[PDB]
């Protein structure tokens, strides 16, 4: 199950 | 023995041909087990393991949910990447990103990744520490102080160290029919002439799971790696993976050459000859 | 920008058996960028409905793709894999050889 946290560069 | 799980991300811009493409694909060692991809008819996340489809319509949902909110957050960071190389909106450009975690036999965390690359460069990774940033350079040194201001990789290594271990457990467990049998490579030596005066020897490793593994020949007992074409390991389509490696053998020296394979499934390494 | 040229290797599934069916893959690996097209050719015609993996990527972030077809080998039937890439003047055929 996948990462759920988003990240903006 | 030791294991991973994998998330791999890529979004291609296409200026005037619409939005970003964004495909991403799971995988547990060696085994594709979800995708995602932007262009298909309805996007989802969908299985691609058997051991992965008795998960519940709220797994397949929350998933779906993420691989749509990632492919929106890198469609956003294109445009932004375009600013900090001070490019031109013309040209389509490329955001990769790979994050998961490696662990032992035992089930513990031996490594956490995640990390980026825009154009094909490494861009920003997180350190082995789960706390601290490798940017390549001074557009990524941006990203990075906003990174460290939020603190990304505090929320990074929880996940890393929670969510993502305990995710692998449980689909090794499901999984323990495939994910944890090894399958050896069927071995074998073939011949193949040239001229008068030499010829290729040829040593195949077939059917194998998972893909490491490792194929050498010697020459009176001397490594030929200088000498050695060596494909790169490739996929069946079964599953299994291939791979050959060979040597060019003058004329009547064929039985000083060994092939030599390493392969977790094998109990001991195999020592092979050309068999006439 | 940055330009990697595919690795190409055409083969099949099983050792093959003329008259016996099996699977012809193309694996390209090693590109950048990602935009790649690759047929499949029976005595040097595109193969039909050829299928695709989705595409990844390796440690070193260069892509990789496997296209496949059933295919039934026999003595004289000639197969190959064409591909096209920013890298390549031309597009480069890979013949298919059961040896390899």
């Amino acid at each position: 199950g996948r990462l759920n946290q988003p990240i903006k560069v | 023995g030791s294991h991973s799980m994998r998330y791999f991300h890529t979004s291609v811009s296409r200026p005037g041909r619409g939005e970003p493409r964004f495909i991403t694909v799971g995988y547990v060692d060696d085994t594709l087990f979800v995708r995602f991809d932007s262009d298909a008819a309805s996007p989802r996340e969908e299985p691609r393991a058997p051991w992965i489809e008795q998960e519940g319509p709220e797994y397949w949902d929350r998933e779906t949910q993420i691989c749509k909110a990632k492919a929106q957050t890198d469609r956003e960071d294109l445009r932004t990447l375009l600013r900090y190389y001070n490019q031109s909106e013309a040209g389509s450009h490329t955001l990769q990103n790979m994050y998961g975690c490696d662990v032992g036999p035992d089930g513990r965390l031996l490594r956490g990744y995640h990390q980026d690359a825009y154009d094909g460069k490494d861009y920003i990774a997180l350190n082995e520490d789960l706390s601290s940033w490798t940017a390549a350079d001074t557009a990524a040194q941006i990203t990075q102080r906003k990174w460290e201001a939020a603190r990304v990789a505090e929320q990074l290594r929880a996940y890393l160290e929670g969510e993502c271990v305990e995710w692998l457990r449980r689909y090794l467990e499901n999984g323990k029919e495939t994910l944890q049998r090894a399958d050896p490579p069927k071995t074998h030596v073939t011949h193949h002439p040239i001229s008068d005066h030499e010829a290729t020897l040829r040593c195949w490793a077939l059917g194998f799971y998972p893909a490491e593994i490792t194929l050498t020949w010697q020459r009176d007992g001397e490594d030929q790696t200088q000498d050695t074409e060596l494909v790169e390991t490739r996929p069946a389509g079964d599953r299994t993976f291939q791979k050959w490696a060979a040597v060019v053998v003058p004329s009547g020296e064929e039985q000083r050459y060994t092939c030599h394979v390493q392969h977790e499934g094998l109990p001991k390494p195999l020592t092979l000859r050309w068999e006439p | 920008m940055i330009q990697r040229t595919p690795k190409i290797q055409v083969y099949s599934r099983h050792p093959a058996e003329n008259g016996k069916s099996n699977f012809l893959n193309c694996y390209v690996s090693g590109f950048h960028p990602s935009d790649i097209e690759v047929d499949l050719l029976k005595n040097g015609e595109r193969i039909e409905k050829v299928e695709h993996s989705d595409l990844s990527f390796s440690k070193d972030w260069s892509f990789y793709l496997l296209y496949y077809t059933e295919f039934t080998p026999t003595e004289k039937d000639e197969y190959a894999c064409r591909v096209n890439h920013v890298t390549l003047s031309q597009p480069k055929i890979v013949k298919w050889d059961r040896d390899m």
